[PDB]
C-alpha cells in the first residue's frame, strides 16, 4: 500500500539520495541483546547481556578473542559477526608473522570498514547485520572502538549498541569523567551499571546473563563468563 | 457407492427411494467400525479405508453432503488424522486429512449446524491431542465457509466460542497454539466480536502466579505434564495474541493497551516468551506499512515501550 | 488462517525495515517441521531418541537411520529427511578423521558442532542436528539449528512436536538424572507426540557413555526398555 | 625380464606368460598371474615397469567392460587393441608414461583369432606369434622354424613347451612355472600351468 | 519443492516396475508398454545392467534415466578402479540418489525425475533390493513396486511375500510374475523379466521361458479354484 | 629394517624389527615398525620412517572414513589398493616405502606387499626392508600353513633374530602382533640380545 522502489537493492539510490538497505541493515544490531562497552586510563572492558533459549540452554556467547590484545562484542546477526572475527583473527596472525608486532586496533577497524563497505556497493549482497564493540590494548593504550552496518566507524570514550541501548547511553554519558581514572574493579562496576539500565526492571543481572571480558596493559584479553564474573558481580549495589 | 447412493435425495417434495439408502448402509458400517471406534480391529482398518474413499469421491457427487450418520464416522478420522502433513503417514492418515478437508468444506443445512458442533465438541473433549488440534482445523474451515449459516443461529456462536477458549487452556502446546490461530481468524472475520467479558478473560488467567518451585529438585518424581499455573498464563497470553494478530494492517483503539500487556509477559518463562515474541514480531512486520497512521494511535510513552523490545530470535545475538 | 503478507517477506537477502530477514525466517521454521528427535544429557551418558515412521512392513527398518555415528565418542540425531543432512553429516565425519590425523586425538563435541555450522554458513541448510557425545569435559549435548546457532542443552528436542516436548522436557530434567532414567522419559514424552504404542519400528534409541563408544540401542535391547515403560 | 607369448592358430590363440613377481635379487611371489581379463573373449598380457603395468591394464579393463554394461555388445578384438594403443600413445609425451609392453591375443566372430605385439612406444602390430621379455630373443627362433599357418591345438601347445624347455636350458634367469590360456569360439579356456 | 512433485508425476506414469529379494536370486520384472505399428521394441528396454552384480530398473522420463545410468555405469568401474572391489548395491543407491539431489545447475530441473529399483548381489554374497526417487532418499525392501500401479501391487507383495514364497527360484520369478500380472494383464506378452542369480551374469529370460512360467501360475490358480 | 608375514592355519603372523637409523648412527632402538589401522588390520613399516608414517596413517584415517561412511569395516584387498594409489600417484618422486597389508576380513586371513615402485601383491609368506633375504631364507625353510602358533611364533622370531645378527641396519627388539578371526592380538615384545642367550645357550 505504501511500497518505496528504492528499497529493493543496496546498489539503488534513492530519489532523497539515501540507500534504504545500508539503514534497514542499521537497525539489525538494535535486534541484538545490549552490550556496554567503556575505557580507563590502563584497561578497556566490554559487558554484555546474554539471552538463552530455554532453561536447559546454555545462552548465546555475545564476547569473542580476536587476539591476544583485542577482543570483540557482537550485536545483531551472529553469522555475519562470525564471518568478521575469522578475518579479524586471521589479520591479527598475520601481523604477528610478518612484524612480530600486535596490530595496531585502529588499523584493524580500518580494515574492518574496508571488508564491509564492499557488500554496500555491489549488486546482490547484504550489507553486514552486525554490529561491533571492539576493546582493544596497543602502544597508543586502552582502545575502545563500535563498528555499524553502513561500514562507519567510531573511536568511543565509551558506547552501549543492541536493544535499550540508549539507557546504557545515558548512563554512560553522565559518568563519563569518572571513567578515566577508574581502577578496573570500578571500571567493570560502571559497564555493569549501564548494563543494568538497559535491563527491564524485573529482571536483574545474573551470573547466568552476564559476560565480561577486559583487556589492560598487563593483561591479555580475558572473557569471564558464569562464577568468573560473581567477584565482579558481588561488588554492585541493589538497583536503585 | 457414491452412484449407489445418489438417487436417495433431501430435495424437496420427494417421495423415499426404493434404491439404497445412505442412512442406512453408514448405521451398518458405524456398528462394524465399533471396536476401532486385535482380529477385529484389523478387520475394521481394511473397512475404514475403503468407507473414506467413498465420502471422499462424495463429496461433490452428493445432491445433499453431510448426512446425519456420516458426521457420527468423523471422530474416528479426527484420531487417525496427522496433525502435520507428510507422505510417510500410511496412506489411512493421509486419506484421513485430504477427507477431513472435504468435508469441513461442505455446505451444512442449518439443521445439521447443531449436530456437527455436539460432534465437535465431544473430540475436543477427546483424549488424543491430534483428535483435539484437528477439531480446531476442521472448525476453522468449516466456520469460513457457510459463516453466514452459523452466524444466524447465535447458539452456534456461542458454542465455537466456548470451544476455541476451552482448547485454549488445553494441556498441549500445540492445540493451544491451534486454538488462538482459530480466534485470531474468527475475530478477524467477525464471526467473533472481542468483547468485554472476552478480555477480562484473558486479563485474569494471564495474571497467574507462577508455582515458583520445583518438584525435580527433591527428586523421586515424573512430571512429564506441565505445571498447571505455566498453562494458565499461555492461555490468557496466547488470547491477548489472537487479538492483536486479529487486525494485521490496522491498529483499533482497544490494540496498544494490549500491546503494553503483551510487553510486559515478554520475560516470563518459556512458552510464554515464544509466544509473546511471535506476536510483536508479526505485529511490526505488518503494521510497517501505514506506521505513520497506526503511531498517531499510541501515546508517546506507549510507543517508546514497544520500540524497546527485543523480539529477535535467536540466529540475531 | 487469512493471508498476511507484507511487502518486505520473501525478499531474499533484502533486509526489512525493521533489520529482520524474513525469508530466512520462513526457510528455518519449514526445516523445523521434520520428526520428533529427544536428547537429554546426564552426568551417566548422552541418550538420543528418535521415530523412525517407515511406511510399509516389506521396507528394512534399518534403511531409515536417524540417528548416525560421526565417531566413536559422537552421535547424531536428526529430524527431517536423511538426504538433507547427508552433506552436513559427512563434513564432521571427514572433519573428526581430518583432526585425528592433524593433532593425535579426539574432537570435542563443540569444536565438531563448530565445523558443520562453518559448512552451514559456507544458506539455510535445511536440516537441524543434535549432537551427542562423551569428550575431555564429559557427557555434553550440543543443538545446531537450521540457522547454525550452535548452543549446549541439556535437553533438547528437534522437530514437528518439539515445542510441546521441550516444556514437557523441562519439568522432567533434572540435574542429577541416571542415563536409564533419562531412557525412560525421552520415550515416555515421545509417546506423548507419537501417540503411537512404541515399538521397534516406531522408535530408535543411541547412548554414548563415558567408558561405551556410540552405541544404538538392538531391537532385543530397544524392547526390554519399551516394556518397562 | 618378465616373458610372455602368443601362437595365433587356425581357429584359437595360444597364450603363456611366467607367473613370478620379483624384487631386486628374490622372487616375491611364484603364483603371479599377468593375464588380464577384459572381455569374455579378450585377454591383456602386460609386462614392464613396476606400478605401469597394474594401473594401465586395469584402466584398459575397465573401459572395456564399461563399453559392454553401455552398449551390450562387446569390443573387437581389433577396437580394443586400437583403444590401447590411442591411450598408451598419448602418455608418451604426458609428464606421466606408462612403460608397459603387450600382447592383446582376442577372438572376434566376425574376424576370427587375432594376435596383437605393442612395445612400450605403443606400436601395434598383427602378428601370427609374439613374445615380449629377455626370453624372446632365445624363443622367437623356435616359434619361426616350427610354426606352420595351420597349427593343431594340441601341437601349438607342444610348441609352446618347446619355447619353455629352451628358456630353462639358456635363459639367466630362473621362470619355473608358466601361466597357459588358450581362446576360441567357446571362450577364454585356462590350461593346466607347464612346470619345471 | 515443486520440481520434485512435477518429477514424482512422471514417475507414477511410468510403466510398473516390481523386484524381489531372494536368498539365491534377485529379480527384477518391468511391465512392457506398446510401441506403434512401424516401431522397433529393440531400444526400449527399461531393465539395464549398471555392472556385473548390479541391475537397475526405472520407472520416469526415458532422457533423465540414460544420464543416470551413464553415470552409475561409469561410477561402478571407478569404484572398482580405486578399490579393487565389486560395488556394494547401496554404495550405488546412494550415488544415484546423491545424482537426483543434483543435477548440477542451480534449478534447472535438479531432480533427475527417475525412480529405480536397483536390485543385485554384494562381495559377500548377501542379495539386496533398494529405491530411490526424485527426492534423493534411498530405502532398502525385501520387495517393493513402482510406476503405474505401485501400490495396489505393494499390498499383493505384503501379503503373498513369506519364507515359503523364496524357498526356490522358480518361486521367487513366479512371485514377480503374479505382481506384475496384476498391474499388467497379459501372458509373456506385456512382461520383461530379469534373473541376477547368484554370482551369475544377469539374464534377460527369453519370451518363451516367461511364458512357461505364467503359464505354470494359471495351472495352480486352476488346482487352487 | 627387518619385517616379516605369514599365513597359516591359525591366522596371519606379523613381526618386525626396532632400528632406526640415519646414516650408520642408530638414532632408534624402540621404533614400532607395525601400525594398527583398525582391530583387524595391520601395516608394516619399511623403507623411509617419515614417507611409511605418514601414508599409513592417512590409510588408517581413509579406512575410518569408509567404516563411518559404508558402516562395514574396508577389506584388506581394498586397503592395499587404496595405498598403492595414493604412493603411485607419486611415483618417481623420492618416497621410499615398502609395506605389508595384514588383516582378517571377509574373504578370510590376508597379505598383501605394496611398494612406493607401485607393486601390489598377494601370498602367503612376505618379507621387506634391508635384512628381508635373510629372514626370507630362515621362514622358508621353517615354514608351514600347518604350523601350531607356539610353532609360528617361534619362526617369526627366530627369522627376525637371524636377520639382525646379518644386518647392520635390523636391530632392536622382535615386535610380534597375531591378526586371528577375533582381531590383531600383540604377542611379545623381545630384545634380540635376550633372544641371543635363548638361541645360543
Ligand atoms: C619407522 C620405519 C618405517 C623406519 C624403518 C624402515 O626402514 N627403519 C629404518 O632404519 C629407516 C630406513 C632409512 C635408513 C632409509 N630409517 C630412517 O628412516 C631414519 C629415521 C631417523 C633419522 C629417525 N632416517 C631418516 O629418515 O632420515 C632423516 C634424516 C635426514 C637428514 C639427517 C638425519 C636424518
Amino acid at each position: 500500500m505504501f511500497r518505496n522502489q528504492y528499497d529493493n537493492d543496496v546498489t539503488v539510490w534513492s530519489p532523497q539520495g539515501r540507500i534504504h538497505q545500508i539503514e534497514y541493515a542499521m537497525e539489525a544490531v538494535k535486534q541484538g541483546s545490549a552490550t556496554v562497552g567503556l575505557k580507563s586510563k590502563t584497561h578497556a572492558v566490554l559487558v554484555a547481556l546474554k539471552r538463552a533459549q530455554s532453561e536447559l540452554a546454555a545462552h548465546q556467547k555475545k564476547i569473542l578473542h580476536v587476539d591476544n590484545h583485542i577482543g570483540i562484542s557482537i550485536a545483531g546477526l551472529t553469522a555475519d559477526a562470525r564471518l568478521l572475527c575469522n578475518f579479524m583473527r586471521q589479520e591479527c596472525l598475520d601481523s604477528r608473522f610478518v612484524f612480530d608486532r600486535p596490530l595496531p586496533v585502529s588499523r584493524l577497524v580500518s580494515l574492518i570498514g574496508s571488508k564491509t563497505q564492499i557488500p554496500t556497493q555491489r549488486y546482490g549482497r547484504r550489507p553486514y547485520g552486525v554490529g561491533l564493540l571492539i576493546a582493544g590494548y596497543d602502544d597508543m593504550g586502552p582502545h575502545i572502538f563500535q563498528t555499524c552496518p553502513s561500514a562507519n566507524y567510531f573511536d568511543c570514550r565509551a558506547m552501549s549498541i543492541g536493544a535499550r541501548s540508549q539507557s546504557a547511553r545515558t548512563y554512560l554519558e553522565r559518568h563519563m569523567s569518572e571513567f578515566m581514572e577508574c581502577n578496573l574493579n570500578e571500571l567493570v562496576k560502571h559497564g555493569l551499571r549501564a548494563l543494568r539500565e538497559t535491563l527491564p526492571a524485573e529482571q536483574d543481572l545474573t551470573t547466568k546473563n552476564v559476560s565480561i571480558g577486559i583487556v589492560g596493559k598487563d593483561l591479555e584479553f580475558t572473557i569471564y563468563d558464569d562464577d568468573d564474573v560473581s567477584p565482579f558481580l558481588e561488588g554492585l549495589e541493589e538497583r536503585p | 457407492l457414491t452412484y449407489i447412493f445418489m438417487i436417495d435425495v433431501s430435495l424437496p417434495n420427494t417421495t423415499p427411494t426404493i434404491s439404497p439408502h445412505v442412512p442406512e448402509f453408514t448405521a451398518r458400517i458405524l456398528e462394524k467400525l465399533k471396536p476401532l471406534m486385535e482380529d477385529e480391529r484389523t478387520q475394521g482398518i481394511k473397512l475404514l479405508k475403503t468407507i473414506l474413499k467413498w465420502l471422499m469421491a462424495s463429496a461433490g457427487r452428493s445432491f445433499s453432503t453431510a448426512v446425519t450418520e456420516q458426521l457420527q464416522l468423523l471422530p474416528l478420522f479426527f484420531k487417525i488424522a496427522p496433525v502435520e502433513n507428510d507422505n510417510s503417514y500410511d496412506e489411512l492418515k493421509r486419506d484421513a486429512k485430504l477427507c477431513l478437508s472435504l468435508m469441513s468444506q461442505g455446505l451444512l443445512y442449518p439443521h445439521q449446524v447443531p449436530l456437527v458442533l455436539q460432534v465437535l465438541k465431544q473430540t475436543a473433549r477427546s483424549s488424543s491431542w491430534h483428535a483435539r488440534y484437528t477439531v480446531l482445523t476442521y472448525l476453522q474451515t468449516m466456520v469460513f465457509y457457510n459463516l453466514f449459516i452459523f452466524l444466524n443461529n447465535e447458539d452456534a456462536v456461542k458454542d465455537i466460542r466456548w470451544l476455541v477458549i476451552s482448547l485454549l487452556e488445553d494441556e498441549q502446546l500445540e492445540v493451544r497454539e491451534m486454538a488462538a490461530t482459530t480466534l485470531s481468524g474468527l475475530l478477524q472475520c467477525n464471526f467473533l466480536t472481542m468483547d468485554s467479558p472476552m478480555q477480562i478473560h484473558f486479563e485474569q488467567l494471564c495474571k497467574t502466579k507462577l508455582p515458583k518451585k520445583r518438584k525435580r529438585d527433591p527428586g523421586s518424581v515424573g512430571d512429564t505434564i506441565p505445571s498447571a499455573e505455566l498453562v494458565k498464563r499461555h492461555a490468557g497470553v496466547l488470547g491477548l495474541g489472537a487479538c492483536v494478530l486479529s487486525s494485521p494492517y490496522d491498529v483499533p483503539t482497544w490494540m496498544p493497551q494490549l500491546l503494553m500487556n503483551l510487553s510486559a509477559h515478554l520475560n516470563d518463562p518459556q512458552p510464554i516468551e515464544m509466544t509473546v515474541k511471535k506476536t510483536l514480531s508479526n505485529f511490526r512486520r505488518t503494521h510497517h506499512d501505514n506506521w505513520q497512521e497506526h503511531k498517531q494511535q499510541f501515546t508517546d510513552d506507549q510507543l517508546l515501550v514497544l520500540t524497546d523490545l527485543l523480539v529477535s530470535p535467536c540466529y540475531y545475538a | 488462517m487469512f493471508l498476511t503478507r507484507s511487502e518486505y517477506d520473501r525478499g531474499v537477502n533484502t533486509f526489512s525495515p525493521e533489520g529482520r530477514l524474513f525469508q530466512v525466517e520462513y526457510a528455518i521454521e519449514a526445516i523445523k517441521l521434520g520428526s520428533t528427535a529427544i536428547g537429554i544429557q546426564t552426568s551417566e551418558g548422552v541418550c538420543l531418541a528418535v521415530e523412525k515412521r517407515i511406511t510399509s512392513p516389506l521396507m528394512e527398518p534399518s534403511s531409515i537411520e536417524k540417528i548416525v555415528e560421526i565417531d566413536a565418542h559422537i552421535g547424531c540425531a536428526m529430524s527431517g529427511l536423511i538426504a538433507d543432512a547427508k552433506t552436513l553429516i559427512d563434513k564432521a565425519r571427514v572433519e573428526t578423521q581430518n583432526h585425528w590425523f592433524t593433532y593425535n586425538e579426539t574432537m570435542t563435541v563443540e569444536s565438531v558442532t563448530q565445523a558443520v555450522s562453518n559448512l552451514a554458513l559456507q544458506r539455510p541448510f535445511g536440516v537441524a542436528l543434535l549432537f551427542g557425545g562423551v569428550d575431555e569435559k564429559g557427557p555434553q549435548l550440543f543443538h545446531m539449528d537450521p540457522s547454525g546457532t550452535f548452543v549446549q542443552c541439556d535437553a533438547r528436542a528437534i522437530g514437528s512436536a518439539s515445542e510441546g516436548a521441550q516444556s514437557s522436557l523441562q519439568e522432567v530434567y533434572h540435574k542429577s538424572m541416571t542415563l536409564k532414567e533419562a531412557i525412560k522419559s525421552s520415550l515416555i514424552i515421545l509417546k506423548q507426540v507419537m501417540e503411537e504404542k512404541l515399538n521397534a519400528t516406531n522408535i530408535e534409541l543411541a547412548t554414548v557413555q563415558p567408558g561405551q563408544n556410540f552405541h544404538m540401542f538392538t531391537k532385543e535391547e530397544l524392547e526390554e526398555v519399551i516394556k518397562d515403560i | 625380464m618378465e616373458y610372455l607369448i602368443g601362437i595365433q592358430g587356425p581357429d584359437y590363440v595360444l597364450v603363456a606368460s611366467d607367473r613370478v613377481a620379483a624384487s631386486n635379487i628374490v622372487q616375491m611371489k611364484d603364483d603371479h598371474d599377468k593375464m588380464f581379463k577384459m572381455s569374455e573373449k579378450i585377454l591383456l598380457l602386460c609386462v614392464g615397469e613396476a606400478g605401469d603395468t597394474v594401473q594401465f591394464a586395469e584402466y584398459i579393463q575397465k573401459n572395456v567392460q564399461l563399453y559392454k554394461m553401455r552398449n551390450g555388445y562387446e569390443l573387437s578384438p581389433t577396437a580394443a587393441a586400437n583403444f590401447t594403443r590411442r591411450n598408451l600413445a598419448d602418455c608418451l609425451r604426458s609428464r606421466t608414461p606408462y612403460h608397459v609392453n603387450l600382447l592383446l591375443a582376442g577372438y572376434d566372430e566376425h574376424e576370427g583369432p587375432a594376435l596383437y605385439y605393442m612395445d612400450y612406444l605403443a606400436a601395434l602390430a598383427k602378428a601370427p606369434f609374439a613374445a615380449h621379455g629377455y626370453g624372446a630373443f632365445l624363443t622367437l627362433s623356435i616359434l619361426d622354424r616350427y610354426y606352420t599357418p595351420t597349427i593343431s591345438r594340441e601341437r601349438a601347445v607342444e610348441l609352446l613347451r618347446k619355447c619353455l624347455e629352451e628358456l630353462q636350458k639358456r635363459f639367466i634367469l630362473n621362470l619355473p612355472t608358466f601361466s597357459v590360456r588358450i581362446i576360441d569360439k567357446n571362450g577364454i579356456h585356462d590350461l593346466d600351468n607347464i612346470s619345471f | 519443492l515443486f520440481q520434485v512433485e512435477y518429477a514424482q508425476e512422471a514417475v507414477k506414469k511410468g510403466s510398473t516396475a516390481v523386484g524381489v529379494r531372494g536368498r539365491d536370486i534377485v529379480v527384477l520384472g518391468v511391465e512392457k508398454k506398446s510401441v506403434a505399428k512401424l516401431q522397433d521394441e529393440r531400444t526400449v528396454r527399461k531393465i539395464c545392467a549398471l555392472d556385473d552384480n548390479v541391475c537397475m530398473a526405472f520407472a520416469g522420463l526415458t532422457a533423465d534415466a540414460r544420464i543416470v545410468i551413464n553415470r552409475a555405469r561409469v561410477e561402478c568401474q571407478s569404484h572398482r578402479l580405486t578399490v579393487e572391489d565389486p560395488v556394494t548395491v547401496e554404495y550405488i543407491t546412494r550415488y544415484i540418489a546423491s545424482l537426483k539431489q543434483r543435477y548440477t545447475q542451480s534449478n534447472g530441473r535438479r531432480p533427475f525425475g527417475i525412480s529405480a529399483l536397483i536390485v543385485g548381489f554384494d562381495f559377500d554374497g548377501t542379495p539386496r533390493l533398494y529405491q530411490t526417487d526424485p527426492s534423493g532418499t534411498y530405502h532398502a525392501w525385501k520387495a517393493n513396486a513402482i510406476g503405474r500401479g505401485a501400490k495396489s501391487v505393494r499390498e499383493f507383495l505384503e501379503k503373498n511375500y513369506t519364507d515359503e514364497a523364496i524357498e526356490t527360484d522358480d518361486l521367487t520369478i513366479k512371485l514377480v510374475i503374479k505382481a506384475l500380472l496384476e498391474v499388467v494383464q497379459s501372458g509373456g506378452k506385456n512382461i520383461e523379466l530379469a534373473v541376477m542369480r547368484r554370482d551369475q551374469s544377469l539374464k534377460i529370460l527369453n519370451p518363451e521361458e516367461i511364458e512357461k512360467y505364467v503359464a505354470e501360475i494359471e495351472k495352480e490358480k486352476e488346482e487352487n479354484e | 629394517t627387518t619385517t616379516l608375514a605369514f599365513k597359516f592355519r591359525h591366522g596371519v603372523i606379523v613381526a618386525a624389527d626396532s632400528r632406526a637409523t640415519a646414516g650408520a648412527y642408530i638414532a632408534s632402538q624402540t621404533v614400532k615398525k607395525v601400525i594398527e589401522i583398525n582391530p583387524y588390520l595391520l601395516g608394516t613399516m619399511a623403507g623411509g620412517a617419515a614417507d611409511c608414517s605418514f601414508w599409513e596413517r592417512l590409510l588408517a584415517r581413509q579406512c575410518r572414513i569408509y567404516e563411518l561412511r559404508n558402516k562395514e569395516r574396508i577389506s584388506v584387498a581394498a586397503a592395499s589398493k587404496l595405498l598403492a594409489n595414493m604412493v603411485y600417484q607419486y611415483k618417481g618422486m623420492g618416497l621410499s616405502m615398502g609395506t605389508m597389508i595384514c588383516g582378517w576380513d571377509k574373504r578370510g586371513p590376508g597379505l598383501y606387499y605394496v611398494d612406493s615402485e607401485g607393486n601390489r601383491i598377494s601370498g602367503a609368506t612376505f618379507s621387506v626392508g634391508s635384512g628381508s633375504v635373510y629372514a626370507y631364507g630362515v621362514m622358508d625353510r621353517g615354514y608351514s600353513y600347518d604350523l601350531e602358533v607356539e610353532q609360528a611364533y617361534d619362526l617369526a622370531r627366530r627369522a627376525i633374530y637371524q636377520a639382525t645378527y646379518r644386518d647392520a641396519y635390523s636391530g632392536g627388539a622382535v615386535n610380534l602382533y597375531h591378526v586371528r578371526e577375533d582381531g590383531w592380538i600383540r604377542v611379545s615384545s623381545d630384545n634380540v640380545a635376550d633372544l641371543h642367550e635363548k638361541y645360543s645357550g
